[PDB]
């Protein structure tokens, strides 16, 4: 049951994305991020790795809607 | 013309839900009504359809009647809500056809050139992938018969769709998925062994029976001639292996070598993380 | 008056064509009707559900077209079973299905043509497989200010209902409103061939045919070391040393688990040789 | 040969589908000229064309539907 | 007719039969190549022709004789150690 | 997180600035790309906080 | 008088609404594709299966769904000033 549980998260969020570019890391699990447009939203980031991906700067990938970071 | 078709388990309830419209008011016959398909290349596929009231008598075993009110008006109903939807063909639970059923094809290929009729099944018992599908051609005979119409067999395979999924696929709850890499592919190989060796000897066992009475078939020549195509290899006692037995191995070469030489770099990820890890905590709490 | 909560009985032949007929409309929102019987003030059941052209300038109250039923119902005449119609519904693919100002204007104009009429949204977007999204939700007279909002009894399915309380808006919504709970009457005839059906179909298509092998170990194998290498200098940094450096960390998982079953695919994958022949 | 009418009623209240699709626009668009045929991958075949709007953005529809290609240069 | 294999055939077994010299072996096997019956490539070294896929023809009372022999038996030995590996092995399934 | 990513999930949590603050009760929201917003009470930050 | 049920059957198919056009970027993956639309926001989308390689492209433009942003067909790119020259 969790294992069927992180099949979950393995998909979530899948397809599509939107293009965006990552600004700082304002705390953990959560940080500061600009989309194409250059619009900085607050962001829950996601929970697998939140270090060697993280990046000072970097262009990320975000959810249509929620714009999560992953 | 129609080489494979796509059936949906949504348009297949809509054939089912049915069964229970005339399974509680009765009587007789099956569930029979027109299919609604939808044909974006070669491949057929089937998205929605409607049942229509249908009767067949016994006696009079080739009377039938489809209701072309209910055909026409409602097509148009359909037609202005899904513009790419319209009708391939007709279908039936059957679990058997009739040879009556070429005139019902024949009546409804005015609306469409080629309609392809789709034998479901209502309640799963044997012997594999269910439903079934048949094309109308005529491919004459070899004996000299006058023009034959035969429905010859086409594969079926069933197909997903995104937002279907919704609640289709909620409602089980009880499948554990996959889970590929550890019991996905041992119990297939408990069933292809099972499946295929049971229609093995139950093909056989026809094979014989068509000694003794039932010829034709004769069949010809589709019988022996994809059997022989089997027959590349039989393979038989014992194997004939001499050339492919130094390379069995061979196969398993790279396959032990991987799993030994990584199970042991495993270890040694699983022995020292966790004897360090653990020595850390063990000690320094007391 | 008396007033006690409700339960949606919905038949797997309506669920189907909720979905169906809101993809077809996707992106725009559709405008369709609920078909059902009324059994008692407590439960109501939705047997079946039909598509409805969609509405290509915007969603209005003239989209149901009146002998479109009455056709549809003498259709259901000579069809098994002409039950009557009973409520409306509404896909919203475009965004968190909330009831827009369309509907809510057809609302009052459906509850004068029928008694309840309850109002239910769906949306594909909210998830694929193990949630049951969709909506639903029922007017509660405005007039009613006077009297007391705080019905009905059964606690237990308004407690669950009102939970996860589905963001804001939602609940913004819940002004002249009131949500209804959804169950599943037992279609496990069908349920039981739609997971058999759907399994056996998803099994290497005959569970024979698929009995990218050698190739991918070559690819296995660049993840057995390549990816270990750079997994394992990290218990040489785990070593300060001692110690310099933020602690603990725990660089086990999940790739030990990987190769794991990276294994377990190719020895499994290897006995197809020795399955197949003899 | 009278289904005439009935025929005929169908292709009014089309044209009253036409009728809110006259009220009513917010959107003014740009015309280009464009032929595309894709072959798959039975046969799929038409003609498609490329849409500017007012708002900046660029769309993607079929030949239209009603006024042909025939008239005139984008 | 045979099971085989048995799959290279020395030129002598097929000079037999078909009593033609070992000069017209070339020609022989090698025209078949191009007819469409067997697309096997010969060893002409030893001279010994090596035969790939199959041409099936016609029937016989024997042949359904001879196949019931041959066809079930690929069945009755691969299904008796089926089960064998679904004897120890579904303990590790569950 | 699933549940926290349905907070952040229909139109996304944005970041705004506050160009100033207002005795009306309401408080002065900026976006980056878009112009300057305003909003009521939001309980949870005073307007003599703000 | 067929052709008006012809010509109707044709219109409830521009039923269908349009999709929206973009300049191809790079791509991540195969489930991936950087695109950039004529607006300038920049999507990485799935795919259907009608498609074929060629609907990739180094940096062509391409037609955008309007709702999972998906290619449909892709078309020569020209911002056409040349049929005016
Ligand atoms: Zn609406």
């Amino acid at each position: 049951e969790f294992l069927h549980a992180q099949e979950e998260v393995k998909r979530i969020q899948s397809i599509p994305l939107v293009i965006g570019q990552f600004l700082e890391a304002v705390d953990q699990n959560t940080a500061i991020v600009g989309s194409t447009t250059g619009s900085n939203y607050y962001v829950r980031i996601l929970s697998t790795i939140d270090r060697e991906l993280l990046k000072p700067n970097a262009s990320v990938a975000l959810h249509k809607h929620s714009n999560a970071l992953v | 013309a129609v080489q494979k078709v796509v059936v949906h388990p949504l348009v297949l309830l809509s054939v089912v839900d049915h069964f229970n419209r005339i399974g509680k008011v009765g009587n007789q016959k099956r569930v029979v009504g027109v299919l609604l398909g939808s044909w974006q290349k070669k491949v057929l596929d089937v998205s929605n359809s409607f049942a229509v009231p249908f009767d067949e008598d016994d006696k009079d075993d080739s009377v039938w009647f489809l209701d072309h009110d209910y055909l026409e008006n409602m097509y148009g109903m359909f037609k202005k809500v899904n513009a790419r939807e319209r009708i391939v063909g007709w279908y039936h639970t059957g679990p058997k056809l009739h040879k009556n059923d070429i005139a019902i094809n024949e009546l409804m290929k005015r609306y469409c050139p080629n309609s392809v009729l789709v034998i479901i099944d209502v309640k799963p018992k044997d012997l594999g992938l269910p439903t079934e599908a048949y094309i109308s051609v005529e491919e004459v005979h070899d004996d000299g018969t006058p023009t034959s119409k035969t429905f010859e067999h086409v594969t079926s395979e069933i197909g997903a769709e995104e937002a279907e999924e919704v609640g289709v696929e909620h409602l089980l709850r009880d499948i554990k998925d996959t889970t590929v890499g550890t019991l996905s592919q041992r119990i297939t190989n408990q069933v292809h062994g099972l499946k295929g060796l049971n229609s093995k000897l139950l093909d056989i066992r026809s094979y014989l029976e068509k000694v003794a009475t039932g010829k034709l078939p004769i069949n010809h020549q589709i019988i022996y001639q994809l059997q022989d195509v089997f027959n590349l290899l039989p393979d038989v006692s014992l194997q004939e292996f001499v050339k492919a037995f130094y390379l069995k191995t061979n196969d398993q070469m790279v396959v032990v070598y991987l799993a030994s030489l990584i199970r042991s770099v495993v270890a040694l990820h699983n022995l020292i993380n966790n004897k360090i890890a653990n020595r850390d905590a063990e000690k320094k709490e007391g | 008056a008396v007033d006690t909560a409700e339960q949606v009985y919905i038949s797997s032949l309506a669920l189907l064509k909720m979905l169906k007929h809101g993809r077809a409309g996707v992106p725009m929102e559709v405008m369709g009707l609920m078909l059902g019987e009324f059994v008692d003030d407590y439960t109501v059941r939705v047997i079946d559900v039909f598509a409805m052209p969609q509405s290509g300038t915007g969603v209005s109250v003239e989209a149901v077209d009146p002998v479109f039923q009455a056709k549809m119902l003498d259709m259901l005449k000579q069809t098994g079973r002409p039950e009557m119609v009973v409520g409306w519904y509404h896909s919203h693919p475009g965004f968190g299905c909330w009831l827009s100002g369309v509907d809510i204007n057809t609302q009052q104009s459906f509850e004068a043509l029928s008694e309840r009429a309850v109002a239910v949204v769906v949306d594909p977007i909210q998830s694929v497989k193990g949630k049951v999204v969709i909506d639903a939700f029922r007017l509660i007279n405005a007039n009613m200010m006077v009297l007391g909002h705080e019905p009905r009894q059964t606690t237990s399915n308004l407690g669950h209902l009102n939970k996860p309380s589905i963001q804001a808006l939602i609940h913004g919504l819940n002004r002249h409103y009131y949500s209804i709970t959804i169950n599943y009457r037992k279609n496990e005839l069908e349920q039981k061939m739609l997971l058999n059906l759907h399994k056996k179909s998803w099994m290497e298509g005959l569970t024979l045919q698929d009995y990218v092998v050698k190739e991918m170990l070559e690819l296995a194998k660049n993840y057995n070391k390549a990816v270990e290498e750079e997994d394992k200098m990290t218990p040489e940094q785990l070593a300060i040393k001692n110690v310099g450096k933020q602690d603990p960390k725990r660089h086990l998982e999940e790739h030990v688990d990987v190769l794991m079953t990276s294994n377990i695919v190719q020895c499994l994958a290897a006995m197809l040789d020795t399955v197949v022949f003899k | 040969t009278h289904e005439l009418q009935a025929m005929k009623d169908k292709i009014k209240e089309n044209s009253e589908k036409i009728k809110v699709n006259k009220t009513l626009p917010y959107l003014v668009s740009n015309v280009i000229e464009l032929l595309d045929v894709d072959p798959n991958d039975s046969q799929r075949k038409g003609k498609c064309a490329v849409i500017k709007t007012s708002t900046r953005q660029t769309y993607f529809l079929p030949v239209i539907g009603l006024v042909d290609a025939e008239k005139l240069k984008p | 007719t045979r099971p085989a294999n048995h799959r290279q055939l020395t030129f002598e077994e097929i000079a037999k039969s078909a009593k033609i010299t070992v000069n017209e072996v070339e020609l022989l096997v090698m025209k078949a190549l191009s007819v469409g019956l067997v697309k096997g490539s010969i060893d002409e070294v030893d001279k010994r022709v090596h035969m790939t896929w199959v041409q099936p023809r016609v029937l016989d009372l024997q042949q359904i004789k001879g196949m019931k022999d041959r066809l079930e038996f690929w069945c009755t030995d691969v299904k008796s150690m089926e089960m064998l590996v679904e004897h120890q092995a579904h303990d590790i399934l569950t | 997180l699933r549940e926290e990513l349905q907070l952040l999930q229909e139109q996304g949590s944005y970041v705004g600035e506050v160009v100033r603050a207002m005795d009306k009760k309401k408080v002065l929201v900026k976006v980056h790309p878009e112009g300057k917003f305003v909003v009521d009470v939001d309980k949870n930050i005073d307007i003599n906080d703000v | 008088t067929k052709q008006y049920e012809k010509s109707e059957n044709d219109l409830k198919a521009l039923q269908s609404v349009g999709q929206i056009v973009g300049e191809v970027l790079k791509q991540l993956t195969e489930e991936k594709f950087i695109v950039k639309a004529t607006n300038g926001p920049r999507y990485v989308v799935g795919c259907r299966r009608q498609l074929d390689k060629s609907k990739l492209k180094p940096g062509t433009r391409v037609a955008l769904d309007m709702t999972t942003l998906t290619i449909m067909r892709y078309l020569p790119r020209e911002v056409d000033p040349l049929v005016y020259n």
